[PDB]
RNA sequence: CCCCACUAUGCUUAGCCCUAAACCUCAACAGUUAAAUCAACAAAACUGCUCGCCAGAACACUACGAGCCACAGCUUAAAACUCAAA
RNA sequence: ACCACGAUCAAAAGGGACAAGCAUCAAGCACGCAGCAAUGCAGCUCAAAACGCUUAGCCUAGCCACACCCCCACGGGAAACAGCAGU
């Protein structure tokens, strides 16, 4: 058989990837606002839960963590 | 596929008919914007 | 008979049987051990089946 | 009368099961003494080898 | 472990083996001979403690006793080869098998299944019925969950009690 | 004789023993496909009042309806333990069995 | 593309990453060689049973969501517009 | 007619059953049980699809739901043809 379908997705990939190399800083931007965001939808659902059950504040002790931090 | 995998899977679920430019409806009434030529 | 639970059990005794489960709480031990599948239709037909007259009526 | 029917039905069948058993018992009693004698035998080689 | 003056399982029968000089005696003992030699003597010695035909290989019972001794040759072989991929499947696979097994084996033969969990000291457990990846955001929710919970229940105490002082008063 | 209860007589496998005094059951009934004309089991779950906490998981079992629920989920209450897991008594013949085979023969009591 | 020099790298150790035309592109178990042998080509044609997968092309090994020691990554994976073919 | 320890009819309550699409909605977050109570146990649902989102009156001798809106209607917004004819 030939190579064709090969060749289609060889350009994609290939126009892709330098796509993702010139414009990898913007990227990195767009990338770090998401987890922000992430994170405080995170938050969000987890302050729902003790709202709802009755609490005012948060379980006593209770510090919620960072999920989604490289670190 | 065996009898259980067509049994697990169900009837065929076929996508919702798309609409087309009319949102499917006979006709629309329409205000002229402006009037050209395409090749 | 839509309304009756019919379970199986694999090689759970050594030899095969039936056993019915009545409203009553009466349970009948149907052994099938050498019963070929048309004998074991006819007896579970004679002593827990409706007869002909039964269903005609219905 | 069909419960005690049936309870007869299951009774003649076991007394067929008994006699059944009884015939595999003296097939089995024929079998199991043969292999004891071959493993003796193979014990007996495996120990007088060994020995 | 056996001790290595512990004799073959092949020379242990035959007669006048006591009377040997001490030279062939550790010729035909473990200290002379391979692990594997060695993990027949440990078979035999959970047939007998377990099994009650110690001559039946092909019971439900020694198939498990047989197995377990394999699954500790590999716990011992991978505790001094930690990288040794192939081994550690064959252990996982292994202690699959047993279980597979020891289920079968109380399906059929509860009192035989007690005695062979007590003879080997296994803990049968009986598998969790949805394996699914505990990721970050749920383990987190899970644990905050069951805070709540258990400040709920406080709370709720410290309700019962403030009403049933008011109701003491009116008396 | 009259019960609330839609089930009256149902058997199932234990498959949970860890509420006091309640035993939960699967209870499976061949429910036909309707395109394929084939039975397939569909299982459902049922809470069954065990007071002596006698049900072992995995033993078939036999719930009678109560006369009303219990509680919110308890509707049954165990009336038998049909098959004991591992300690299965033959019904035809009324001899212990591991399986397809006899612990103890048919012939030891004649 | 050809010649020379040299580095990351190929090696070891300790952790990651989890991708291949990872393809013998031919799933596992059991069975058959008779009937119609059989689109073509390839590595002859089939049966039982089970799981996995597929449903025009392209968009798309993409977008978003989610998970991940992965932060120019991987896995899962669409739709709109477009064509009467591929 | 009134009574029928009844028949018919049919609420509330209890048990069961009961639409479509999406799994890129995979976890829900108290959803269980025992006890006369006190209280104790830590369970309950879910890839055999829970929870969630979206779409839709339905299984048509008819049925369900709604009746300007706030699911409800003390109250409030406000002043009501989704009764007929009509605009
Ligand atoms: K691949
Ligand atoms: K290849
Ligand atoms: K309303
Ligand atoms: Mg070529
Ligand atoms: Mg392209
Ligand atoms: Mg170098
Ligand atoms: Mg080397
Ligand atoms: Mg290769
Ligand atoms: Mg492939
Ligand atoms: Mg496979
Ligand atoms: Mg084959
Ligand atoms: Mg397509
Ligand atoms: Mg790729
Ligand atoms: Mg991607
Ligand atoms: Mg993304
Ligand atoms: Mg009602
Ligand atoms: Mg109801
Ligand atoms: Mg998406
Ligand atoms: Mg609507
Ligand atoms: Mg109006
Ligand atoms: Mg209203
Ligand atoms: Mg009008």
């Amino acid at each position: 058989k030939n190579v064709l379908k090969i060749r289609r997705r060889k350009m994609n990939h290939h126009k892709y990837r330098k796509l993702v190399k010139k414009t990898r800083f913007l990227r990195r931007k767009v990338q770090e606002g998401r987890l922000r965001r992430k994170q405080i939808k995170f938050e969000k659902d987890l302050r729902r839960i003790w709202l709802k059950a009755g609490l005012k504040e948060a379980p006593e002790g209770w510090q919620t963590p960072k999920i989604y931090l490289r670190g | 596929a065996t009898l259980n995998q067509m049994h697990r899977l169900g009837p065929p679920k076929r996508p919702p008919r798309k609409l087309g430019p009319t949102e499917g409806r006979p006709q629309l009434k329409g205000v002229v914007l402006c009037t050209f030529t395409r090749k | 008979n839509p309304w009756v639970q019919i379970m199986m059990f694999k090689n759970m005794t050594p030899s095969p049987f039936l056993r019915f489960y009545l409203d009553s709480g009466e349970q009948v031990l149907v052994d099938v051990e050498t019963k070929s599948n048309k004998e074991i239709m006819e007896h579970i037909r004679k002593i827990l089946g409706k007869n002909e007259e039964t269903l005609r009526e219905e | 009368e069909l419960m005690a029917w049936n309870q007869a039905e299951n009774r003649r069948l076991h007394e067929l099961r008994i006699a059944r058993l009884r015939q595999e018992e003296r097939e089995q009693e024929q079998r199991q003494a043969l292999e004891q004698a071959r493993k003796a035998e193979e014990v007996q080689a495996w120990a007088q080898r060994k020995e | 472990d056996p001790p290595p003056s512990t004799l073959l399982k092949d020379y242990q029968n035959v007669p006048g083996i006591e009377k040997v000089d001490d030279v062939v005696k550790r010729l035909l003992s473990l200290e002379m001979a391979n692990k594997k030699e060695m993990l027949k003597i440990k078979q035999e010695q959970f047939m007998k403690k377990i099994v009650a035909n110690p001559e039946d290989t092909r019971s439900l019972e020694a198939r498990i006793i047989a197995l377990s001794v394999k699954i500790r040759s590999y716990e011992e072989h991978l505790e001094k080869h930690r990288k040794d991929k192939a081994h550690k499947r064959y252990l996982l696979m292994s202690i699959d098998q047993r279980k597979k097994m020891l289920k079968n084996l109380r399906n059929t033969n509860y009192d035989v299944f007690e005695k062979i969990c007590w003879g080997l000291g296994i803990e049968y457990t009986f598998p969790p019925l949805y394996y699914r990846r505990a990721h970050r955001r749920f383990v987190t929710k899970k644990a905050l969950c069951i805070r709540v919970f258990q400040e709920t229940q406080k709370l709720k105490k410290r309700r019962r009690a403030l009403k049933a002082a008011a109701a003491a008063q009116k008396q | 004789v009259r019960s609330s209860v839609h089930a009256r007589w149902i058997v199932g496998k234990v498959i949970g023993t860890k509420m006091q005094k309640t035993a939960k059951v699967r209870v499976t009934r061949l429910v036909l496909d309707p395109y394929l004309l084939k039975y397939f089991n569909k299982r459902k779950t049922y809470f069954a009042h065990d007071a002596l906490q006698q049900c072992t998981v995995g033993d078939i079992v036999l719930l009678r309806a109560l006369p009303v629920p219990r509680a919110k989920h308890v509707k049954h209450e165990l009336a038998e333990i049909v098959f004991k897991v591992g300690k299965v008594i033959d019904p035809v013949t009324g001899k212990p069995c591991a399986g397809t085979t006899y612990l103890e023969s048919p012939l030891s009591s004649e």
